[PDB]
């Protein structure tokens, strides 16, 4: 059987996001891409760099916002600037949320040598597509 | 930490080979030419073989960037097929998709 | 109700120099998904009709790159996974433009380029003749 | 202490000019957008998911800053920077008779550092 | 779930006003079409599945039909057939059988009075009339059905329509009529074209197997064919290919009467012969009578040949051919 | 001359012309203080929705001004709205300016259409201070009178009951 | 003689961005940017 990026059927109680509810053969058909950048187009360069950046960004954002991260990150790259769009549970007081917004934006702007935008969309609890 | 000792050894190889690139190019210019006398190219041969062993480009290995895998690498992402597929199958590689035709 | 008064302060100067002429300007937008290139072509054509730049648009044939990997971690070579990359094209062909209009239109357009698309600009510019060639002979 | 504030769509006037809300390229916050929009695959009985908490609408490039009214206004503000094209040059014949030489130059834009 | 639909319609109207405002259009003349263009522009999702794309539509179209409340606040069900567990379907059957009984009674009274005044309306066949599918019936009653249920119902309708038809009865069985759309396979004749004092030239375009052919035929000329600027005897050295070019002309007995020029690209020699054959056949349909067009279609001249190279598959050799399979 | 000062601010650079946030809210406190009483309700209700939630948020001084602006022009329609906004911005000031807010409910005469507005606005209030908040008898004058113009005796009874339970 | 050329308008880098910022006024229902 194909195990790739699949959430196996449970006893029927298992809450599932729209994201996790669709296997790899459904990309570009039903679910879209979690990253947007030019580097994978036909005549273009530095796909490798954008990829390693991507990975580090997911890992980093997951570690910087413990427990409040709802869905997988959305990374949009436009003309040297990267906008990170995130779905975030309401856990921390807005004080901590802003603290980490600024801290992260600054830190990654100085790390990757480009302007970093961070857009937080807050949601009460994980949005459920299926089962449950 | 580079994921493996092997990855470390290859980072050192790429640094050394980047450093001596000029020397090697200039000497192998003499060595690869018919116009110059043989007496010059023999001394130039001993000169380029004198150079540190780890500075020559044929000892460099393209390895998976994340996982260190010595082969089964897609050069464009510098990724092992395994790691590549992992990333692509989660929708994390823009424009990449399963192929139906 | 509340209207800020005297909000405009543009800065433009006119140099005495003979502004560069462009016989034809081709803008080629490569993209992954079609709909984005459609709304972008609509936006670009509208922005060109508002500046009276007189443009045509056509669609260059799409390019699909396919490649094959092993499905298994260790050993089954009979089994593979096949992956695609689809690059789609829009070509905006503008004709009879000046240098200033070219830089304004290209600035406006390039600011509004979507994250997943790339753009190639081929400008064919008009120059009369070089000085040493005009009608001297050596 | 838990704080839930009703979305912008409540205070939104029916005729309020749109380009005021989305001046620049934006992520699509669902609170700031008045239109109900259901995207995502449906379920057998059910409908496509709402606009709130929907990640798929977040993935989409949105042309909301580029709404045709905003293009009219923008381009009317850009009419000042553009310089006119010479009359007599209207046909390619006179283009060749006057300027013999074409210099082709390529400029590329790609996202990244 | 009623408050839900009320709210959804409120916010759909408000949102349609907003969308009409930003798109710069009259909120009154805004249609579903315009809504579609609007969201297609504002949220441009390339996705191959069209049901996964952004949608703002009237809540009645989006949400599925709801079974209404089946009883009063005292608990007593509204309909008398409620406890059947299918009230809609068995109501339908009760009334259908009631009307079949009615037809039998009325028509028997008219048998005793020496009157058969009715006619058979049972043949609607030129209208292309058919019954509902099970899906349509299922949608009409807002209730799930079984194959035997639908078959039962339909059979009872056949019992009804096979008798003398009343007015109310005809109108009744005509809810359950659908009309199959236009059935004609007749081709669309290329209007003949007169160009630069030259008379009667027709065009046709064949496509076969990586090979495209554009054929212009003149009815005013003698027999010859020029393919890519050269004679057909030169371009097609193989006899088979010239016979392929000869097929439609010999079929219509036009062999000496027409003069043709062709542009054919891609594929091999036989693929080109076939593409030109098809193009030529489609070009000769302007010069001939409407009957011989049907004759050419029935000889297989006018249909493109769908047969095309299949893609090689991984783990196999030839897209069919498999690697050698070892038992032990 | 305040229209004039505002025309001056917005002109060269409006943003560069005010240094701090305290000295910024002074500006709108006093400016809207003028706008509310000195101008017709058509102007005040208008500049209201533009200045208050968007730029800088109401203090107690701008809180009392709306109250005195709706008593003179006889506006009973805008009480639920301004109350719902003052709830959002004005949580701490509540106890002190409340007695002032409610006093404008006596001054009016109440048609059969406005009953439910009074009912809701007062019920949220008194369900807030009975679940915790010294509560004035004025508020009961209001619930009871507004419920007399409403035609509802039964709730006014339970509210008089809830004040005589307040010792 | 029929040949006519206009002159070039040299503007500052940020100029077009500020000319676009002119066509957008301030949003009423919006919180601080
Ligand atoms: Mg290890
Ligand atoms: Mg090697
Ligand atoms: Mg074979």
């Amino acid at each position: 059987k194909n195990r790739a990026a699949r959430v196996r059927v449970s006893k029927g109680d298992k809450p599932v996001t729209y994201e996790e509810a669709h296997a790899p053969h459904y990309i570009a058909h039903r679910k879209g891409w979690l990253s947007l950048h030019t580097g994978n187009l036909d005549g273009e360069d530095h796909a490798a760099e954008r990829t390693v950046e991507d990975v580090f960004l997911r890992k980093f954002m997951l570690g910087t916002f413990p427990g409040c991260l709802a869905d997988q990150l959305v990374l949009k790259r436009r003309a040297n600037q990267l906008e990170i769009c995130a779905l975030v549970l309401r856990q921390l007081p807005p004080h901590k949320f802003y603290f980490l917004v600024g801290y992260s934006e600054t830190l990654l702007s100085h790390f990757y040598k480009c302007p970093v935008h961070l857009h937080l969309q807050t949601v009460p609890s994980k949005v459920v597509y299926k089962y449950i | 930490y580079y994921v493996d000792w092997k990855m470390l050894r290859d980072v050192k190889r790429r640094k050394m080979a980047y450093e001596y690139a000029d020397e090697r190019l200039r000497i192998n210019s003499l060595r690869k030419n018919t116009i110059l006398p043989k007496d010059l190219q023999e001394v130039a041969d001993e000169e380029i073989a004198s150079l540190p062993r780890d500075s020559c480009p044929v000892r460099i290995r393209n390895r998976c960037v994340m996982t260190s895998r010595p082969r089964g690498v897609k050069r464009r992402w510098r990724l092992s097929r395994i790691v590549f597929r992992h990333l692509a199958d989660h929708g994390q590689l823009s424009g990449v998709q399963r192929a139906m035709w | 109700v509340d209207v800020p008064k005297d909000m405009t302060k543009p800065e433009i100067t006119i140099s005495d120099e003979p502004d560069t002429l462009y016989k034809r300007l081709s803008v080629l937008v490569k993209g992954h998904d079609k709909a984005v290139l459609d709304s972008y072509e609509y936006f670009a054509v509208l922005a060109a009709k508002e500046l009276g730049i007189s443009i045509k648009v056509h669609e260059p044939p799409r390019k699909i790159e396919r490649f094959t990997l092993l499905k298994s971690v260790h050993i089954f070579k009979k089994h593979r996974v096949q992956y695609e990359m689809r690059t789609l094209y829009r070509c905006l062909e503008l004709e009879h433009l000046t240098g200033s209009t070219a830089d304004v239109y290209l600035e406006y357009i390039q600011r509004n380029l979507p994250e997943g698309v790339a753009m190639e600009v081929t400008k064919t510019k008009l120059e009369q003749l070089p000085e040493h060639i005009r009608k001297p002979i050596w | 202490r838990r704080k839930a504030l009703p979305p912008r769509t409540e205070k939104m006037a029916v005729d309020q000019d749109w380009p005021s809300v989305y001046p620049v390229a934006a992520p699509f916050k669902p609170s700031a957008v008045p239109l109900p929009v259901r995207m995502g695959y449906p379920v057998k009985r059910g409908v496509p998911m709402a606009k709130e908490g929907n990640l798929e609408l977040l993935k989409i490039p949105n042309f909301l800053h580029l709404t045709p009214v905003a293009i009219k206004r923008h381009c009317e503000a850009l009419k000042d920077f553009c310089t006119e094209w010479p009359a007599a040059l209207d046909s390619d014949e006179k283009c060749e008779k006057h300027f013999p030489i074409e210099i082709d130059t390529a400029d590329y834009v790609s996202a990244g550092p | 779930t009623v408050d839900f639909i009320k709210k959804q319609i409120e916010e759909f109207n408000i949102g349609k006003r907003h969308l009409a405002n930003m798109m710069g259009e009259d909120p009154e003349t805004f249609t579903q079409e315009d809504i579609d263009r609007a969201i297609a522009y504002l949220f441009p999702s390339g996705l191959f599945e069209k049901r996964a794309r952004p949608i703002m539509k009237h809540p009645e179209e989006i949400f599925p039909k709801q079974r209404a409340i089946q009883w009063g606040e005292d608990g007593r069900p509204f309909h008398f057939l409620f406890y059947t567990g299918k009230q809609s379907y068995y109501s339908l059957m009760h009334d259908t059988y009631g009307k079949l009984l009615d037809v039998e009674k009325h028509h028997n009274q008219l048998r005793a009075k020496d009157l058969l005044a009715e006619k058979t309306k049972i043949l609607k066949d030129p209208i292309g009339s058919r019954w509902l599918i099970k899906e349509e019936l299922e949608e009409m009653l807002v209730e799930k059905l079984s194959d035997q249920d639908y078959a039962q119902f339909i059979r009872l309708l056949e019992r009804l329509s096979a008798l003398p038809c009343g007015a109310t009865e005809e109108d009744f069985v005509n809810r359950f009529r659908r009309s199959i759309p236009i059935q004609s396979k007749k081709q669309l004749i290329e209007p003949l074209q007169y160009d630069e004092q030259g008379m009667a030239f027709s065009r046709g375009e064949g496509k076969r197997k990586t090979a495209k052919a554009e054929v212009v035929v003149y009815g005013q000329g003698s027999g010859r064919i020029d393919v890519n600027g050269v004679d057909y005897l030169l371009y097609f050295p193989v006899t088979q290919d010239r016979e392929q070019l000869m097929f439609p002309l010999h079929f219509l007995d036009r062999l000496g009467k027409h003069d043709m020029t062709c542009a054919v690209s891609g594929g091999g020699r036989s693929a080109q012969a076939g593409a030109v054959r098809l193009a030529m056949a489609r070009a000769l349909c302007s010069f001939v009578t409407e009957d011989e067009v049907e004759w050419m279609r029935q000889a297989g001249l006018l249909t493109a040949d769908p047969r095309v190279r299949e893609r090689k598959k991984p783990g196999q050799e030839g897209a069919r051919r498999k690697f050698t399979w070892k038992k032990r | 001359l305040a229209y004039q000062v505002h025309g001056l601010l917005n002109t060269g650079d409006n943003w560069k012309l005010i240094g701090s946030d305290h000295r910024r809210n002074f500006y709108y406190s006093k400016f809207f203080n003028l706008l509310c009483f000195m101008e017709q309700i058509d102007v005040t209700l208008k500049w209201y929705k533009d200045l208050i939630p968007s730029v800088f948020f109401p203090h107690s001084q701008t809180m009392i001004d709306l109250l005195q602006a709706l008593d003179v022009a006889n506006r009973l329609d805008m009480v639920p709205q301004i109350w719902k906004d003052s709830k959002e911005y004005g949580h701490t000031f509540r106890n002190e300016l409340k007695e002032e807010i409610l006093m404008l409910m006596a001054r009016d005469q109440h048609p059969p259409e406005l009953q439910v507005a009074f009912a809701d606005c007062a019920a949220d209030i008194k369900s807030t201070y009975e679940s915790q908040p010294e509560w004035p008898a004025s508020s009961l004058n209001y619930v009871a009178v507004l419920f007399l113009r409403a035609g509802r005796t039964q709730e006014a009874w339970k509210m008089l009951g809830l004040f005589r339970k307040h010792n | 003689e029929e040949v006519v050329i206009p002159k070039k308008k040299t503007w500052d880098k940020v100029a077009i961005l500020q000319a676009l910022a002119s066509t957008v006024h301030r949003d009423s229902t919006a919180a601080p940017y």
